[PDB]
């Protein structure tokens, strides 16, 4: 409702996407990063994409 | 769905204004 017609749906999913694709990555390098499993954030972004 | 001031003539929209939709995403 702040933006409009074009806009309004284009920014606000991104920011959804956005926001969401480094919150996933983070709690999914939680879990491996804490069993002391190291795997490179490329395989993970892959799934996330 | 129908079968005073006219306040409405103010009612200004802004759809396809690419620089009106700019300055609000700036502030």
């Amino acid at each position: 409702r702040i933006l409009g017609i074009p806009w309004g749906f284009l920014i606000g999913a991104e920011l959804t996407i956005v926001q969401s694709r480094i919150s996933l990555v983070n709690k999914i390098q939680k879990v491996y990063r804490s069993q002391g499993v190291q795997i490179h954030n490329r395989h993970i972004e892959i799934i996330v994409r | 769905k129908g079968p005073v001031d006219e306040l409405i003539c103010r009612i200004k929209l802004h759809e396809g204004d690419t620089e009106f939709w700019k300055r609000r995403f700036l502030g």
